[PDB]
């Protein structure tokens, strides 16, 4: 004979608890739902006890303590904070993720609100009702600068660029000064004559307006380089599908000095009479805003004064009567046109080729007839 | 020559705006003292031409009566009348 087993706490569960117990007979202890066998401090998956002659057990009762799914996943560009009681892992604590808006946005499956709620399972690991224990995913917003340029325009205009008009304007010094825009926190969208010229070191800057501040802010080295495949480096006439994606070696921190810009989605954003903005450099980022002209009308312009390759896939935006230069903009800069509907900021050119840089019209690289091309290389 | 150019062709981008239907011509006759103020700050003004600046821009938004979309130049060529260039860079 030996004494009935009794349990230490309450979650011990006795597996069929017989009346008396033996020589050579034995028991085992189980737990309740998410929780665990302890002996101390070590970790049991299973606990026997044998009747060992005298009335004693070879190994005492063990406790069952709470299981603890420990310190939540960080969330990448993002957090979360805890909805139970604070700094507490155990059994039944449930977490809140969030990311850091408005910079990121957690991706939605249509669902909110319950989206990055993650609870601490019976299994020790945090999981959600909807999606189990795989984490949310924090995903960048296109447009939407912290800081937009003012749209009320003034005679007396201001023609230099504050921090945050442009968090995608980039800076690139490939075989010369160069830019263009952020995709993402990984992608560089720019023209394939600033790759190749028709005439290499990369070098890619972000993430400031003044020229000296973007080379202190690092450089930014790229692993793939994708050149549409209809550009021709050595026929120096004609810039067909001018246009390039880089890949940085590591994805960028967005912040308000630092976001993407969107792409085309419909061909209303190429209406004649659009506005659109083009940042470039020199020693500090300038801005200035021109009409899309019409396609037409441009290529009386030219083949009226000299034959080059306006094509479908490109179009022209300046006027004539503007004092400006052709040169305004920035090589692989992009044609910044804003959604009066939607408040966001498109893409719908790269500056590709000027002919004449002293004063006309300017054409671009029309970026909607390449969207597809441009999803490809970057979901790879 | 740069200012002079430069107010010519917002005035010009203006009135495009205006004959596409995008901006209300009396709009443009709307801006307060704390607007010229940081306009003028921003693109760099004399904070002594401040007022001066502000002055021209007053006289040269009541001189015009026409509010079509070609007010945008008539303004334009007052603020150059009045030499508003010489009190910016």
């Amino acid at each position: 004979k030996c004494p009935q087993p009794k349990t230490l706490d309450e979650f011990t569960i006795i597996q069929n608890l017989q009346p008396q117990y033996q020589f050579r007979d034995y028991f085992i202890a189980t737990c309740k739902q998410g929780y665990q066998l302890i002996e101390g401090n070590q970790v049991l998956h299973s606990f026997t006890a044998v009747c060992q002659d005298d009335g004693t057990w070879h190994r005492a009762m063990p406790r069952c303590k709470i299981k603890d799914c420990g310190q939540p996943r960080n969330l990448p560009n993002g957090d979360f904070r805890y909805t139970t009681t604070m700094g507490v892992n155990t059994y039944k604590a449930r977490i809140q993720y969030y990311c850091h808006e408005p910079y990121y946005k957690m991706q939605t499956r249509a669902r909110e609100s319950e989206q990055g709620v993650y609870t601490c399972t019976a299994q020790g690991i945090w999981k959600n009702e909807q999606k189990g224990e795989k984490i949310p995913r924090c995903l960048p917003v296109c447009g939407k600068p912290v800081n937009p340029v003012e749209q009320r325009q003034r005679i007396i205009g201001g023609q230099k660029a504050k921090m945050g008009n442009f968090p995608w304007q980039v800076f690139t010094n490939i075989h010369g000064r160069g830019g263009g825009a952020l995709l993402g926190d990984r992608w560089i969208l720019t023209a394939a004559h600033t790759l190749y010229p028709k005439e290499a070191s990369l070098d890619v800057f972000l993430g400031h307006t003044n020229v000296e501040e973007l080379m202190k802010l690092g450089n930014h080295p790229i692993r793939r380089v994708s050149v549409h495949p209809d550009y021709r480096q050595d026929e120096s006439y004609n810039f067909e599908g001018d246009i390039a994606l880089l890949e940085l070696e590591n994805s960028v921190t967005l912040g308000p000095n630092l976001l993407p810009i969107c792409l085309p989605d419909n061909d209303t954003f190429y209406d004649l009479g659009l506005m659109g903005y083009v940042s470039g450099f020199g020693h500090d980022l300038r801005f200035v805003r021109l009409p899309v002209a019409n396609p037409q009308a441009c290529e009386n312009w030219l083949r009226g004064k000299n034959m080059d390759v306006f094509s479908q896939n490109m179009f022209c935006a300046g006027h004539p009567s503007l004092k400006q230069d052709a040169c305004q903009g920035d090589a692989g800069g992009v044609f910044a046109v804003r959604d009066p509907n939607t408040d966001r900021w498109v893409a719908t050119g790269i500056v590709s080729w000027g002919i004449g840089c002293s004063r006309g019209y300017g054409f671009y690289t029309k970026v909607l007839n390449y969207v597809d091309w441009i999803k490809k290389e970057m979901e790879e | 020559e740069d200012c002079e150019n430069i107010f010519h062709d917002n005035a010009y981008l203006l009135k495009l705006d205006c004959e596409a239907g995008r901006v209300d011509p009396v709009e443009f006759d709307d801006i307060s003292d704390e607007e010229i103020y940081e306009i003028t700050v921003d693109v760099g003004v004399s904070s002594e031409d401040q007022e001066k600046v502000a002055k021209i821009i007053r006289e040269c938004i009541a001189q015009v009566s026409t509010q079509d979309c070609t007010k945008f130049s008539e303004i334009y060529d007052c603020y150059m009348k009045k030499k508003i260039c010489n009190y910016y860079p």
